[PDB]
Formats: C-alpha cells, sequence, structure tokens
C-alpha cells in the first residue's frame, strides 16, 4: 500500500505517466489497508431516554436516566 | 496423684471487650447542602459555582 501511494505521488517527478493495471492494484492495496482501520462507532443513548422500570434502579443515585456522554 | 484435667474444657465467652473510638465534628459544621446532589460521576467530575 505504502510503495503503491509513494509510487503514485512520485512517477510525475520522472515525466510519466501511469497504467491501468498499476492503478487497480494500488486501489486493492489501498483498500487492503483501509479495511484494517475500520471502526463504526456506535452511538450511545440520548441521556435524556428514561430507563425501563424493569432495570430496578435506585431512586437516589440518579439510575433513571441514561449517563449519556462524560 | 489425680490427673483429672480431660475432665474440663478451655471455654471462650461470647463477650467482647470495649473498644478505642474518634470524634465527629469537622464534618457537622462544614455546609452539606450546597453540593448535596449536584455531582454524578456518571455526568462528570466536576462541578463550578459562581462568584460574587
Amino acid at each position: 500500500a505504502v510503495g503503491y501511494q509513494l509510487l503514485l505521488r512520485m512517477l510525475s517527478d520522472y515525466s510519466l505517466e501511469p497504467t491501468p493495471q498499476v492503478l487497480s492494484n494500488a486501489q486493492r492495496s489501498y483498500d487492503a489497508l483501509m479495511t484494517d482501520t475500520l471502526v463504526v462507532p456506535s452511538m450511545r443513548r440520548r441521556g435524556d431516554f428514561p430507563v425501563g422500570q424493569g432495570n430496578k434502579y435506585d431512586v437516589f443515585t440518579s439510575d433513571r436516566y441514561y449517563p449519556g456522554d462524560l | 496423684p489425680n490427673n483429672l484435667d480431660s475432665n474440663v474444657s478451655q471455654i471462650v465467652l461470647k463477650k467482647f471487650l470495649p473498644g478505642f473510638m474518634s470524634d465527629l465534628v469537622l464534618a457537622k459544621t462544614v455546609d452539606r447542602q450546597l453540593l448535596a446532589g449536584e455531582i454524578n460521576s456518571s455526568t462528570g467530575d466536576s462541578v463550578s459555582f459562581k462568584r460574587p
């Protein structure tokens, strides 16, 4: 991945143009590199959402609602 | 001689001797109504008050 990206950013230094197969190889390698950094963050509760009464919360510990964030 | 020490038993009574104690003064004097139930670990770890 790194080599193909460097080659793409460097070929123009020698007055040359890329070819379709090199482009396809670079795209495949870049996709393979990018599939490792994927995270897909999850959306937490709003923080004002009520907690169901079946969760058996405590009245004075402010467990009736989700913490939200921080 | 009579050796009848096996006719008795060693007994430890179910009584506790008194211990030592301290005094609680500072907690009763400092004000508590201002901070009471204003900070929650879920919401954060800091709260602020405005000066006059």
